[PDB]
């Protein structure tokens, strides 16, 4: 019932030891943002 | 603004600065000639 | 009326600001090849960079009308509307609202076919710390 950004700091250290953990967290949380989606968003700042 | 006058048309005549290339054109022969002074003299004599 | 009073600079009829404004699609249909793209980093509260002094040397009388370079100002219209009072008497000038950091806007004005891309900032003087410089 509560959430704070202070619990996400532990990501950074984990992200150093294996970036696969961050990749899995992202693909499980954001809904599956493929790198193609990331490039498309970085291009036009919108979704087509 | 101003209307068409011979004085203004005479004022139009000036020197413009630009940047030419040695790849093709009449100076292509002097591209690797190794005499920049000769190129300068030719350009000044012919095309001013 | 094509030139100024002295006949030494190009001139044009006073153009309304709304006429020269181009959208991303509108800039897409038109062909911009061999032109000049000026990126402006400013807002309404920024200081005036005198863009007139940037466009006056480019369109002088010694250049032919077909030889003039189309100047497009890619930047926020809030700042650019404060400077149109000194630019409306010049031909081949267009304005694109947006930000220079958007690659879509840059692709709209064909940033790959330009003679020169100018990047200018106006709000830099207000900021003091070296990190934000």
């Amino acid at each position: 019932t509560a959430f704070a950004v202070s619990v996400l700091d532990s990501l950074m250290s984990a992200t150093y030891f294996n970036d696969n953990i961050l990749t899995l967290i992202r693909t499980l949380v954001t809904g599956g943002a493929t790198p193609e989606l990331e490039a498309l968003i970085a291009e036009e700042n919108a979704l087509r | 603004g101003g209307y068409s006058t011979p004085q203004t048309l005479a004022n139009r005549d000036r020197c413009r600065v630009a940047q030419l290339a040695l790849l093709d054109g009449p100076f292509a022969d002097l591209g690797d000639g190794g005499c920049y002074g000769d190129l300068f003299c030719k350009a000044l004599k012919t095309y001013n | 009326k094509k030139y100024d009073s002295t006949g030494m600079f190009h001139w044009c009829a006073p153009k309304e600001i709304e006429k020269v404004i181009l959208t991303r699609s509108e800039a897409a249909m038109t062909v911009l090849s061999g032109h000049v793209v000026v990126c402006i980093f400013g807002d309404v509260s920024s200081a005036l960079i005198g863009l007139r002094n940037l466009v006056m040397p480019l369109r002088a009388s010694n250049f032919h009308y077909h030889e003039l370079k189309h100047i497009v100002f890619v930047g926020s219209i809030e700042y650019l509307k404060r400077e149109w009072e000194t630019l409306h008497n010049f031909p081949k000038v267009s304005i694109l609202p947006g930000t220079p950091l958007s690659r879509a806007d840059l692709r709209a004005v064909n940033i790959n076919l330009c003679d020169m891309c100018v990047i200018l900032s106006a709000n830099q003087n207000n900021i003091d710390d070296t990190s934000l410089q």
